[PDB]
């Protein structure tokens, strides 16, 4: 599994692989690791799938729940859901989040949530058994306040080396762009990111 | 260790034309002493005949939950209860106990008493219907009956032929097995009789 | 609080009886008409259908006889509902004896254990009592051919010959008149068959209006067999007694 | 087990093997593991047999309440979701691997279930012990927008795959094809490749070769 | 024996008095409401009235969005009405997350209703004193309108009415529909529907209305929305231009 | 009138009343009285006890709730007992969980709220017993006057009882005297003495009769009985 | 595990049962009765874990004598065989079991034929003509199927169990110091003082 | 007939709640209690009757705070005010913990409102005998409320209820005709001052004391604060000063 | 808050009538007039569309249900009662012998499972007794066709044709006249029509009038093929233009 989300002038994207493995037989090669629970509010998945689904569709509740009664609720009210179930459930969980989400005011922001269940807000994050082999790349070239196309590529770049060395990540990269003009989902097929 | 070979014992099913049969042996044991050889596997509640093997303290009390239920059933339905419907009873009731299963392997065998349809199923501990249109075995020696079974079985056998059939199979498959034999019983189950029989088979 | 709508259906009054048993007894009273009848040989069960139509089907219909066990069976006076409730968990306590001792249950041990329940909505609970007069006929090994009858109270006693439901003062002055110790079943389906003629609201004791059964030892068996009259059979023995 | 099932252009497809066995014995050589959910959606199961039963006919009782409840035809991802959430429950304890699909009205479905509660969507999936035999053929076979009898054909051949080359799997194959605007048709046996051959002898065995030492008549009636 | 009219229990004529006493509750607020359906859409009027000059129009709404889908708007008083508000809400929540779909609008009106019939029945939990009337743009289904009532009956509605005078706006929709002979209003635009609403509940009450006297909530395909101020005021300029 | 809506606490009257808590009420007005009063350094308890028969004991009407905070009782005693050990297990919980001793402020927050939910639910009844908590904490003395309706007052001086109008009319008149007896316990406890005496009808108090309980700066909650009270006599 | 024999004969059934109790390294007791007298015409045998085997006895004991008052009549041997039966079935999915096995030793008034049931812990009954627990098998049945004769009687029982102490007494490691042996017929339940050297 | 006003989810023929009517009749004969709601946060003020000498000044405080930004004033009994805050602050602190964020005051008014109205649904309840006038400063701007017995509660530019609700509504609606534009923080507390001192004409039998608090953006950083010292002296100097 | 009603609203009287089922019969006896008979090859239950409204859609409101493939439900007296009843039938139906035996119970027994959840309504604490009575029409293997009646107390009988509601007296002694045991399902769809027509004051036909019937085997609505064993369901509700088509042969 090789998950990111990264902020940006405009808002923040997440991006994920799509190979989910039993062992070392890939069950499924297309798999969909950004999940959506509000409008505005994605998350990236990694460690157990069951634990993951089951997480994010109750969270998806809570938030449906929040929005019938208060409005649109914030990013860091989506992280704050998120965290509950995992830190209460630490015992039964296997669960690395990154929850990322936009907001008119706080324009992008982007909580990672780590097996223990604690949170932290970060500029970008990296998480899954691929993220180990792109922690120096992403260091060295992740910049504040990059364009669409720049964020994209640094995404792009990043995800395809920690593919390239992870056995557990493949498949194409999945992109979901999170701005003030809507959702916007992008794909990149192998031909493109393993000659970068 | 294993909680269905502390007792041994084997039941096998076999269906004829407009006939079915269930057999067993009488051998009840503790591990390589035997006990009893009047411990007869078979019962039956009206024209529904049910064979159970394994831990025999399961056997009995099945036996005592089937006929508890077969009895309340024909109050509320003012009938007696169809092979059919008995198999899913027997599902249900084994799938009831998940999670704590009586060990056994229970046989389902009768005829229908509305179509004349011959009728038997298998199940495993947790309550997995296994329908099958030849034969039913279970047991310890489970192996040496499929292998019986497999070779000797031919479709739509006579009363007084698929006896002949299944008391060979049985007796050859119980005399390859320790934990089987002291005895063996044999029901031909027909439409309007059913002729109850005890086979002469080896002792030790 | 809700104090103020409780009726306290499980207090004395004044003259030290329980209101809702005595009103539920006076229920009873107003229910078709059950006769039971003890002989040497056999239990014979009688009861008068309460509201009958001519597009009433009889022969799915069971209101007022019931079967408990293979041995035993009940007459019921009241309502039909609440018997049923009281009926299904005699059938549970009698599977449950038959699987603890591998014996069928005793006829009183299976009366007492229903008359408990029956007790328990008078003393605790605050609930209504079972409106409901069973006659229980059955047979053990012990005191062979047994006849009981139980009423909301949950009291219960032997009989010979008893009757429930409406004009029971007139049908057991009947009953106490004709019976003797030495009868036999054919004579008790007569005298059961008479009493009710005689104590009928309507105009003439038919077919389709009676509940038929006896329970009798085979002399050709060895074995004790329940037998649930059906419409017809109850149309044949109506005739043969005199009344057609 | 193999198991498989195949998206086409206007439906979906589903097909399975007819082994099943206890350990290295074959218990059942003709069993149905085509499962019915509701009229318009059917299971394919894989794993513990008395499981994939038993989650099949619970969730498939509450989905006929809950479209009775609803006055609606079922869908395919109501009985995902409580089909997932009754796995998830039980940690993986209930050893159910299914393969649901089938047509409502939004649409046609293809989902694959695992026993801890984990699900996942494509237009070509394959469980149990022959399905990366099946999956062999269906990576290389499958093309989009596919013909009904183009699937049927493959999802057949996957099967095939498992029958030859897998050892938990056998004999038949059952296919059932699920139509949008049609019924869903179930194929009992579609093929049948494994008929045994005749017996070089036959063992009937003359009467009176078995000793009997009592006989006696069982009393039925009661 | 005199408190079968002070519980949920049958008199003597079988009528329960609790219920019928639960209706006569729901006028209470002296609010009419009406709910019709356009050809891809669903409109609901209702009567906005601030008596007291030191309350905050923004919050006197007896709207209520439940879902994504769903509105509700209700007849009786708020406080029951917010209560009827969040169960509805917590409802639509559960059933997505039980069920993987969005609940039907008829579904969650069987539902309110299945609710509002065990206090028929139970003794404990009161009837509320609310009529609710359920509207959205089914997927299967389309436009919808459902209401439910204090005793549990719900039933579709090409169009309804309810409050004080109800039978005044019931009787001029049902003389619109015998002379237009379709169940619905025959308009693209959700605009134009709204405009057709305003319009007959002026015809029907007699009364003119400006932008904070009525309150509107029009439901779409995929999504539910209550109109804001001037969004009524440019709707009360489109009628005025007619007439 | 009265008679429809006093079944139980629960039901209010067409006036807004609660008649179960005013019959409550009337409960400490028939128990016997009780003063309390403070300046800012001590806090002073002085209540008169009751006995049944010359052969009876007079029964005990303060009771010690921590080192540092106490009460005395009007009304119904088992009910007084009841309260108390709930605040000597609140003071408690403040001393082991947070090392820290109860405000006698919070003292009362916490009785009002116990009481309260006596007066809000069905088969419940309202307490019939009347409070007078004193204490020193980190804000120092403190007298604060407890009743059965929930309603706690912080006061500089107060009585509760049988003719405790009597008290409460020398308190409000000698309050700018009492308030200032800084650093002095004896001339408080006469403050109280003087007080309590303007209440008596029946006889006058004596050595066995006469209950004082005192806390100030440098002096824990202390409950003076028999010998210990003759000298205010 | 400690010795529990049972024979029925023609007109009886006799149970023979060890009088020592071990615990660790010591013989504690050599004269304990390991049997409970259930109602006038049965008894019961037992032996296992030592805390379970007198508790369960009791309780049967107390469940048996509570039905004797209730109904003023005496079950059947069957009747109680089943009733001990299901006791330890439900004790063995329990969340600890009784660890007893046991004999049931009883005299039919109505059939007017001795009944000897063997039921372990698990809850397996079994009719047996002659029946041992543990280890006790293994060297009586072999002398047991040789001489037995369902119209043996009392004295000729008496003297087959006597061969099959003195096998037990010969082959096997442990000394169980003898047995108590006790008659179930019609008119009760006598115990054999004289068995030390009969 | 008669006694629809002796239980309390009993609805009277014409459909009203009596129980929860005479619960408002507690709250009228109750103090007198303000809320003013000014640019950019939210004033509240409250009467207190001085009974005796006896009672310490600044000590007996009226005015409650929810989390850290709400603050809660209320008329009528007292400790029902106190049950009904205590539940507002478990309320606030399971929305915090869930949701990271401190409540919304409209978020928190329905919280109020449901459990208030959950007070009205039972026999085995009774209605709280307080109207409670609360709010303070969230993510977008200032809110105030005042919750009913009903349950029934709607946003104010200024509320009022207790002894001298018609004086205080009159006095509140002048401000609201003369200050279209909004009325700031620092005239609001001084206004608030005068609001009660005109309120208490109503109740001029007995002394009282000036209790104020607010809420505002730029004055106490969205957080609730007691006025205290110079600014508490500096509102009653201003309402003393238009009295005469 | 907690139930405190936890005893029983429905008691014996002085003179032996328990009050609250009476007064629930009457509230049966006020409701639309619903009917039901039965032939030798099927059983029809009809019922009269009451619309509170014009503007009501009147086939949102189904007051004919489908408890199994097999049976049918219609009642008299009060709807949401009604409703709720259906919405425990569907669910017994499969908890208590679905969920069993792996099939759908017999007539006679989930008749007997809706008696008793109304007979519990009569005796348990702080309820009072459905409002309602009903007729269910179903089939079975071993029983044949067969229709009952549910009352509110909770008893239950069998009928070979029925009517309850409104006129029920009226069309109880039309349907002993034109009844007889050699009826074809055809034939009692017309006695149905002509006992209802009595009752309907206003409009006579298929769209306010609402009819069902239990007879032959549906496969075309299974939904699915492959099973021989399953052939279809036997309840079938007619639609508005069936109805029409057997009005102009009345």
């Amino acid at each position: 599994t090789s998950i990111m989300a990264v902020t940006f002038k405009d808002g923040v994207i997440l991006g994920a692989d799509s190979r989910t493995t039993t062992g070392a037989y890939i069950a499924n090669r297309v798999t969909d690791k950004l999940t959506r629970v509000h409008d505005k509010i994605w998350c990236c998945r990694s460690g157990s799938a069951a634990d993951t689904q089951a997480i994010a569709d109750i969270v998806q509740y809570h938030l449906e729940l929040y929005t019938s009664q208060y409005g649109t609720p914030s990013t860091e009210t989506a992280a704050s859901v998120f965290k509950e179930l995992c830190y209460e459930n630490k015992d039964n969980l296997t669960a690395g989040i990154i929850v990322a989400g936009y907001d008119d005011k706080n324009k992008g922001e982007v909580y990672t949530i780590p097996l223990g269940g604690s949170v932290h807000k970060l500029p970008y994050a990296i998480a899954g058994s691929g993220s180990t082999f792109i922690y120096g790349y992403c260091d060295k070239n992740f910049r504040e306040n990059m364009s669409k196309e720049e964020t994209v590529d640094f995404i792009k770049h990043s995800l395809s080396q920690a593919i390239k060395w992870d056995g557990s990540s493949g498949g194409v990269i999945r992109m979901v762009v999170l701005t003030a003009a809507g959702v916007e989902r992008l794909i990149f097929y192998p031909d493109e990111y393993e000659q970068l | 260790s294993d909680p269905s070979s502390i007792n041994g014992g084997i039941v096998v099913a076999m269906t004829g034309k407009d006939c079915v049969a269930i057999a067993c042996d009488l051998r009840l044991g503790s591990q390589s002493l035997g006990v009893s050889n009047k411990f007869e596997k078979i019962f039956h509640y009206g024209h529904v005949f049910l064979g159970i093997t394994g831990l025999a303290t399961d056997v009995t009390t099945l036996n005592e939950m089937f006929r508890y239920k077969t009895n309340l059933y024909k109050l509320k339905e003012e009938r007696a209860i169809e092979p059919e419907t008995f198999t899913q009873l027997v599902s249900s009731s084994l799938y009831e106990r998940r999670f704590g299963p009586y060990f056994v392997g229970p046989v389902v065998a009768g005829i229908n008493s509305k179509s004349g349809k011959p009728f038997i199923a298998g199940f495993d501990l947790i309550g997995c219907i296994d329908e099958a249109k030849d034969f039913i075995v279970s047991g310890t020696a489970s192996d040496q009956l499929f292998g019986m079974c497999e070779s000797l079985y031919e479709p739509n056998l006579e009363p007084e032929d698929l006896f002949e059939t299944i008391s060979q199979a049985l007796l050859n498959a119980a005399d390859r097995d320790a934990l089987s034999g002291w005895g063996a019983v044999v029901y031909i189950i027909k439409k309007d009789e059913v002729v109850k029989r005890y086979l002469k088979m080896r002792q030790d | 609080g809700s104090r103020r709508y409780d009726s306290r259906t499980t207090i004395f009054s004044p003259e030290g009886r329980l209101y809702q048993v005595e009103y539920a007894l006076e229920s009873i009273s107003h229910a078709g008409t059950a006769i039971g009848i003890m002989a040497s040989d056999g239990i014979v069960l009688a009861a008068e259908r309460k509201v009958t139509s001519t597009l009433l089907e009889q022969d799915t219909s069971t209101e007022k006889l019931y079967k408990l066990n293979d041995k035993i069976a009940v007459a019921v006076a009241g309502l039909t509902a609440d018997a049923e409730i009281l009926i299904n968990t005699a059938r549970i306590h009698a599977q449950n004896y038959l699987k603890t001792y591998n014996e069928d249950i005793p006829v009183e041990i299976l009366v007492r254990r229903l008359s408990d329940i029956k007790q328990g909505y008078t003393q605790h609970g605050g609930l209504r009592p079972f409106g409901v007069s069973f006659i229980y006929a059955g047979y053990d090994d012990r005191y062979g051919y047994q006849l009981y009858t139980s009423n909301p109270s949950g009291n219960y006693t032997g009989w010979k010959a008893i009757s429930v439901g409406a004009n029971t003062s007139a049908a057991q002055t009947l009953l106490q008149m004709d019976y003797k110790d030495d009868m036999k079943v054919d004579d008790a389906i007569e005298l059961a068959l008479k009493t009710l003629s005689k104590t009928t609201d309507s105009s003439a004791l038919t077919y389709d209006r009676l509940e038929f059964a006896t329970i009798r030892k085979g002399a050709n068996d060895g074995e004790v067999y329940q037998k649930i009259f059906k419409p017809q059979e109850i149309k044949d023995i109506l005739v043969k007694t005199g009344i057609t | 087990t193999t198991i498989v099932g195949v998206k086409f252009n206007n439906g979906v497809v589903i097909a399975a093997d007819t082994r099943s066995t206890q350990g290295p014995i074959v218990a059942d050589k003709n069993c149905a593991k085509l499962h019915r959910i509701s009229p318009k959606i059917w299971c394919a199961g894989a794993g513990t047999a008395a499981d994939t039963e038993a989650v099949t006919q619970l969730i498939g009782s509450n989905i006929e309440l809950h479209s009775l409840y609803t006055s609606r035809e079922p869908r395919v991802v109501s009985a995902l979701q409580m089909l997932k959430q009754h796995l998830f429950k039980y940690q993986g304890h209930i050893g159910a691997y299914l393969i649901v699909a089938g047509v409502d009205p939004t649409g046609s479905h293809l989902f694959s279930i695992h026993a801890h509660g984990s699900t996942d969507v494509g237009y070509y999936l394959s469980l149990g012990s022959g399905s990366l035999a099946a999956m062999a053929v269906l990576e290389s076979h499958w093309k989009q927008d596919l013909t009904k009898e183009e699937a049927i054909k493959l999802a057949s051949d996957a099967i095939q795959a498992g029958i030859w080359n897998d050892l938990g799997s056998g004999s038949n194959v059952d296919v059932c094809v699920m139509e949008i605007g049609k019924d869903a048709e179930y194929l009992r046996n579609y093929l049948t490749p494994n008929v045994r051959e005749e017996k070089q002898k036959s063992y009937k065995f003359p009467r009176g070769t078995t000793a009997v030492l009592k006989e006696s008549i069982v009393n039925i009636c009661d | 024996a005199g408190y079968d009219r002070h519980i949920t229990i049958f008199s003597p004529e079988g009528r329960l008095y609790q219920v019928e006493y639960a209706f006569k509750a729901t006028n209470q607020t002296n609010i009419n409401s009406l709910a019709v359906r356009g050809k891809d859409c669903t409109v609901v009027i209702s009567q906005k009235k601030v008596p007291d000059k030191l309350l905050d129009p923004t919050t006197v709404s007896y709207i209520f969005c439940i879902s994504r889908t769903i509105g509700m708007v209700v007849n009786g008083p708020i406080p029951d009405a917010r209560n009827a508000a969040l169960r509805a809400k917590a409802e639509a929540a559960e059933f997505r997350y039980k069920y993987g779909y969005d609940m039907p609008c008829d579904v969650l009106a069987k539902r309110m209703a299945n609710l509002s019939q065990i206090y028929t029945q139970r003794a404990y939990m009161r009837p509320l004193g609310v009529i609710l009337t359920f509207v959205s743009v089914d997927e299967e289904l389309g436009p919808s309108i459902y209401k439910t009532d204090p005793a549990g009956y719900y039933v579709g509605y090409k169009a309804t009415a309810t409050g004080p005078k109800q039978q005044e706006i019931t009787t001029n929709l049902e003389n619109h529909f015998k002379k237009s002979k379709i169940d619905h209003i025959n308009e693209e635009s959700w605009e134009k529907v709204v405009e057709f609403a305003i319009t007959h509940m002026i015809d029907a009450l007699g009364t003119e209305f400006s932008k904070n006297d009525l309150e509107v909530g029009v439901a779409t395909k995929d999504k539910f929305f209550t109109l804001s101020a001037e969004n009524i005021e440019e709707r009360l300029v489109a009628i005025a231009e007619q007439d | 009138f009265r008679n429809n809506y006093d079944g139980d606490t629960v039901t209010f009257s067409p006036t807004g009343r609660l008649f179960q808590v005013e019959y409550a009420l009337e409960a400490i007005k028939q128990g016997s009285v009780t003063v309390g009063l403070r300046s800012n350094t001590h806090a002073v308890l002085v209540a008169l006890k009751r006995n049944a028969d010359e052969l009876s004991s007079y029964q005990k009407k303060i009771i010690k709730c921590d080192e540092h905070m106490g009460l005395s009782l009007a009304g119904l005693a088992p009910d007084a007992r009841v309260l108390s050990n709930y605040l000597r297990q609140q003071c408690n919980y403040s001393s082991l969980v947070f090392n820290r001793k109860l405000a006698v402020e919070r003292a009362g927050h916490l009785l009002c709220d116990k009481a309260q939910k006596n007066t809000q639910s069905y088969g419940g009844r309202p307490y019939g017993v009347g409070l007078l908590i004193i204490g020193y904490d980190k804000s120092g003395a403190h007298l604060l006057e407890f009743q059965p309706s929930g309603n706690v007052t912080e006061l500089y001086g107060t009585a509760i009882g049988a003719r405790s109008q009597g008290a409460k009319t020398y308190l409000e008149r000698t309050l700018d005297t009492f308030i200032k007896i800084d650093g002095n316990p004896d001339e408080l406890i006469k403050a109280g003495v003087e007080a309590i005496s303007q209440s008596l009808r029946d006889e006058s108090l004596t050595v066995d009769n006469l209950s004082i309980a005192i806390v100030g700066k440098d002096t824990p909650f202390t409950i003076y009985d028999g010998e210990a009270v003759a000298k205010y006599i | 595990m400690d010795i529990i024999l049972g024979i029925r004969v023609q007109d009886s059934v006799i149970l023979a049962s060890s009088k020592a109790v071990t615990r660790g390294i010591s013989v504690l007791k050599d004269s304990d009765d390991k049997t409970r007298q259930l109602s006038p015409h049965t008894l019961m045998s037992f032996a296992g874990e030592a805390g379970d085997t007198v508790q369960f006895a009791e309780y049967i004991q107390a469940n048996i004598q509570l039905y004797s008052i209730r109904e003023d009549y005496e079950l059947s041997p069957q009747a109680v065989s089943s009733f001990v039966r299901q006791e330890l079935a439900k004790s063995i999915r329990s969340r600890r079991p009784y660890q007893v096995n046991v004999l049931i030793g009883g005299y039919d008034k109505k059939k007017n034929k001795p009944e000897l049931y063997q039921i372990d812990y698990l809850g397996t009954k079994v009719e047996l003509p002659y029946g041992a627990h543990g280890y006790s098998g293994f060297y009586t049945f072999s002398l047991l199927d040789h001489h037995y004769r369902p119209d043996m009687t009392t004295e000729e029982g008496l003297d087959l169990l006597k061969l099959c102490v003195q096998e037990l007494e010969k082959r096997m490691p442990m000394d169980f110091k003898g047995v108590i042996v006790k008659i179930v017929d019609k008119d009760g339940i006598r115990q054999v003082d004289d068995f030390q050297a009969q | 007939g008669t006694g629809y006003d002796l239980s309390n989810s009993v609805f009277s023929p014409d459909g009203r709640n009596f129980q929860v009517e005479y619960a408002v009749k507690a709250v009228e004969n109750g103090t007198t209690s303000i809320g003013i709601k000014c640019n950019d946060g939210v004033v509240f003020a409250v009467e207190k009757l001085i009974t005796s000498k006896l009672l310490v000044p600044q000590k007996n405080v009226k005015i409650q705070v929810v989390d850290r930004h709400i603050g809660c004033v209320y008329s009528g009994l007292i400790p029902d005010g106190r049950h009904l805050v205590n539940r507002g602050r478990e309320e606030a602190a399971s929305f915090k913990k869930l949701y990271k964020t401190p409540i919304p005051i409209p978020a928190f008014a329905d919280r109020l409102g449901q459990y208030v109205q959950a007070h009205t649904l039972y026999n085995s309840v009774r209605p709280f005998g307080v109207s409670t006038i609360f709010g303070g400063v969230d993510k977008n701007g200032a809110h105030l409320y005042m919750l009913e017995p009903s349950g029934s509660y709607w946003g104010y530019k200024g509320a009022a209820t207790g002894k001298g609700r018609q004086s205080a509504k009159a006095e509140l609606e002048k401000l609201v005709d003369h200050h279209p534009e909004g009325l700031s923080a620092r005239e609001a507390v001084k206004q608030a001052a005068k609001i009660i001192y005109l309120a208490h004409e109503d109740n001029k039998e007995k002394d009282f004391e000036l209790e104020i608090s607010w809420c505002s953006l730029s004055e106490t950083n969205g957080l609730h604060k007691f006025v205290k010292g110079d600014l508490l002296q500096e509102a009653i100097d201003f309402a003393q000063k238009e009295i005469n | 808050m907690t139930d405190r009603y936890s005893f029983s609203l429905t008691t014996f009287s002085p003179s032996g009538k328990l009050g609250q089922i009476d007064y629930a019969l009457t509230a049966v006896k006020q409701g639309v007039t619903s009917l039901g008979i039965k032939a030798t090859n099927g059983v029809v239950i009809a019922t009269e569309k009451k619309s509170s409204s014009p503007l009501a859609m009147s086939e949102t409101l189904s007051k004919v249900s489908l408890l199994t493939p097999d049976i049918g439900a219609v009642y008299s007296g009060m709807g949401p009662d009604y409703r709720v009843l259906v919405d425990k039938s569907r669910k017994v139906a499969h908890t208590s012998y679905k969920r069993i035996y792996g099939e759908y119970p017999p007539t006679k027994l989930l008749v007997s499972e809706v008696a008793k959840i109304m007979q519990e309504a009569t005796q348990s604490g702080g309820v009072r007794p459905f409002g309602v009575s009903l007729l269910i029409a179903g089939h079975d293997e071993f029983n044949g066709f067969s229709l009952y009646q549910v009352d509110p107390s909770g008893s239950y009988f069998p009928w070979k044709a029925t009517a309850i509601g409104k006129g029920s007296v009226a069309a109880k002694t039309f349907l002993e006249k034109r009844w007889n045991d050699e009826l074809e399902l055809e034939d009692a769809i017309h006695i149905a029509l002509l006992t209802l027509k009595e009752s309907v004051e206003g409009e006579f036909n298929g769209d306010t009038i609402e009819l069902a019937i239990i007879g032959d085997e549906n496969p075309d609505l299974l939904g699915y093929t492959g099973i021989p064993t399953d052939k279809g369901p036997r309840f079938r509700k007619l639609t508005s233009q069936e109805i029409n088509d057997r009005l102009e042969a009345l």
